[PDB]
């Protein structure tokens, strides 16, 4: 489908077209300012992914466990009976905590790898 | 494991060497061959670290060397209080971290 | 001034479990990697397990890879080892030692620098 | 050699200096607009590489087979008897197809890796 | 700690907060020009890391040996008895050499990997 | 209502090949991973091969890693297995089963949920 | 493979347990121990999945548990129509996916 | 016109070492991978080691992984092999050969294209 | 290693085939099965590369084929100067690069 065609699709189906939305983020002083701001926001999202250990990835698995209090729904209800727009609302109050946990777990992983490589 | 003589001895005032042998993938690859002195009934203490380096506080009579796949601990100026079970150990890579030999009774 | 004090168990039968613990003093606990070395009553020394200074990287000798868990608490200055199954061949003195690893920014170790006196574990 | 010094070199020799050209892509409203556009195009190329699974790479191998109809030349003629300027012309009519195939194969690889990691 | 809180910390302690400084790099024609220049410099640093084989990493180990003449201090003096501000001064005359060596070693690594993958 | 129907072969000699196929009905074929389980005439059950729901990830028991190919067609609702060499020790009933894997966004399985009746392959 | 008794039996109206044993790396590591009931001449059917969970449609007389490296299927209220070859199976990691035991004739 | 000339050693005893060297002519040395093939006096041929055209990737037969080092100098057109330990079972003629690998942008080889005459190494 | 006959012969003017056998993981997986001709006292020379391709300069009397796990070198038009020890070899993946068979005396 096309840009945002999956907006009404379930999460487990909508994830099939992540590339379609990813490619549409980069594609008269006010307009130049808007373009510079769009570039800065793109780079902020790429930096945020980079500091989590997710570089050239659209789907990236991490080692942060789900704490249940964020959302205690069954896995099949989240992926088969929900859209991404609804999910973005259910956990809108927990994204800062998750982001902090991801940053800390990446710092621990990078330090452990640096030490592991030293074993001659 | 490394192969060591089962017993090395001499009279006080003399000197001995205690050998330690292994293979080319461990003792002959990594220059980390340490020696321990275990008095009967006591825990071992470190005598030599690295290959030829001695910890601070340990008498200058204990020294050593390595060539090929053979390491040697030299004990000069033998005293009556040096009777102990001596052990060699070495680093053997990321899979097998440390390999110890058998004890050598002085 | 460096001291490691074992506070282990006694006799268990095969299929059980036993937890060993060591207390450290005289040095900064979090600055050194620590390990366990086993000595059967009539045998020489062998390495059993190694834990790094942060308690995030653990290594085991093949014979215990599926049986022993090594952990540390840097606020308590406590090292502990949880041993399962404990077969007849595992009777030995278990010594805590400081050394055996260095976390990349420290000089090389690859040796056991300090030793405790050892807990006696029997089966 | 220097910037574009390899332009007349063969492909198998010209590939030795990819870094030299890569480093020269980033190195008065009209000038500011030109700079913003250059940044956007750089990011579009980096995003395009990222969605193919080629992140921090100048040479990146993929799992898309060559279909021969794109070019049926012997491998040694392409790498030893051609320049990159000529090659860019021989297959100028097929780059969109190749890019689409690369994007699809990366989507399949990422989904397969996500499922493979789930085997406890 | 906060932004640059580790500036007076030792190198082996200051490295614990690299993320804190990394996140503060992206966070009226003169102001727009300053923003565009800041974006270009960020991208130049990311490209420089990318050509060394260090993409989504804050701590990255390489295969370039230390030549001692750059600095012959003991490892424990550098990491426990120095700050990053002092270190940046001790080796300020050698960074171009190190960067060139890193670029060359990455070119060799990428070519060797490309050839290694060809062994059917 | 779930049914798996085997349409296999018969007797082959060592060094030959035989292709097995299963048709599925009563469920969405593309929603489940499927596998083959072998039972020799006088023995118990053993797992032979596993294919995921998309037909992109395949796993085999060590004894057949170089001999069997597993594939599926989600438009035909057809699972098939291409077996080479077929030695005397491979005489068995080959059952298709649904289950054994789940594609990360589904709940855990790690069991065989539905079974067919089995094709008899002899050597 | 897992070890099971070769035969477990009892009179109708009673109850039995069928054990299944393995090692600490498979049955004692992954909590995925399933049971199958194979009537002679028929394909096996699933009786227990997970460790203690029963599929819908299967009688409440079939239950089970796991402790250590030992799993057990408990069959209460024995009926004459329950005569079957019972099998246990378990997940054993990413290298060896499933390991089955031998059959137990009721 | 292609020629490989061995300039090897003679008799050594176990525990020693011997270095072999080959000079190349008639072709561009840096354009081909090269390898060593061993033939015991009474046996057939076996592969021992392979080095790529740039001297950056080396491969060895398992029996010599911890004993032999293969290197080349593309400015001298010289291939050399440093052999350690040299046990009685290593007595053989050691041949240099051109082929056995191709650096991704070249057509496939997987064969030995040119051969030298061989150095005789005894123990 | 590959299995070859220890000896294959015939009269001048006739033809022979020299077989080479292996397993499904090497000779039957990678289509890189080469043949060498080693005259006594001399180094081997390449006769066949790939599976059925001949190097330039080698007589058209030498040909070959492969089916399953069996490769064959066919020598037609036998001459008295073709007496040599013939060898087969094949690629066997990234771990074991080349595997050779035993020699076949013509
Ligand atoms: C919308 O709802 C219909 C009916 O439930 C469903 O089939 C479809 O997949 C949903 N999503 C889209 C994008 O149409
Ligand atoms: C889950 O979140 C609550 C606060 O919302 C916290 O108290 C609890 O410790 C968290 N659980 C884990 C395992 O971190
Ligand atoms: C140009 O042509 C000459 C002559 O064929 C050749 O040697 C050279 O490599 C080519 N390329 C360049 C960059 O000079
Ligand atoms: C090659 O391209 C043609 C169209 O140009 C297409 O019909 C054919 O299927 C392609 N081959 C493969 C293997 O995809
Ligand atoms: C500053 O100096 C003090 C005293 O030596 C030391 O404890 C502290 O770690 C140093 N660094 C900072 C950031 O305070
Ligand atoms: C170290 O640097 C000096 C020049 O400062 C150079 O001559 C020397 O070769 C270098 N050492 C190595 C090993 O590259």
């Amino acid at each position: 489908d096309g840009f945002l065609g999956a907006a009404g699709s379930t999460m487990g189906a909508a994830s099939m077209t992540l590339t379609v939305q990813a490619r549409n983020l980069l594609s008269g002083i006010k307009q130049l300012q808007a373009r510079v701001l769009a570039v800065e926001h793109y780079l902020r999202d790429q930096q945020l992914l980079g500091i989590w250990g997710c570089s050239g990835k659209l789907i990236c698995c991490t080692n942060v466990p789900w704490n249940s209090s964020w959302s205690n729904r069954n896995l099949s209800e989240i992926w088969d009976n929900m859209t991404w727009l609804q999910w973005d609302k259910e956990i809108s109050n927990y994204t800062q905590i998750i982001y902090g946990l991801l940053e800390e777990s990446q710092n621990q992983q990078e330090k452990n790898e640096q030490d592991l490589l030293a074993l001659d | 494991a490394l192969t060591q003589p089962p017993s090395v001895s001499g009279s006080p005032g003399q000197s001995v060497t205690i050998s330690c042998t292994g293979t080319s993938s461990d003792i002959g690859s990594y220059n980390y061959v340490s020696w321990y002195q275990q008095h009967p009934g006591k825990a071992p203490k470190l005598m030599i670290y690295d290959v030829t380096q001695r910890p601070s506080g340990v008498s200058d009579r204990f020294s050593g060397s390595k060539s090929g796949n053979t390491a040697s601990l030299t004990i000069s100026g033998l005293q009556a209080d040096d009777e102990a079970d001596y052990y060699c150990s070495a680093y053997a890579g990321r899979q097998t971290f440390y390999i110890f030999g058998g004890g050598t009774r002085l | 001034e460096v001291q490691l004090v074992e506070t282990g168990g006694g006799l268990v039968q095969p299929g059980g479990s036993l937890k060993l613990s060591c207390r450290a003093s005289g040095y900064t606990f979090s600055s050194f990697a620590m390990s366990w070395v086993r000595q059967a009553p009539g045998k020489g020394l062998e390495w059993v397990s190694l834990i790094n200074d942060r308690g995030g990287l653990t290594f085991y000798v093949d014979s215990v890879k599926g049986r022993f868990t090594i952990s540390r608490d840097n606020s308590k200055n406590t090292l502990s080892l949880q041993m399962h199954s404990l077969r007849d061949g595992d009777t030995a003195v278990y010594y805590c030692a400081t050394g055996g690893m260095s976390s990349a920014l420290q000089s090389s170790k690859y040796y056991f620098d300090f030793w405790g006196q050892g807990a006696l574990v029997t089966v």
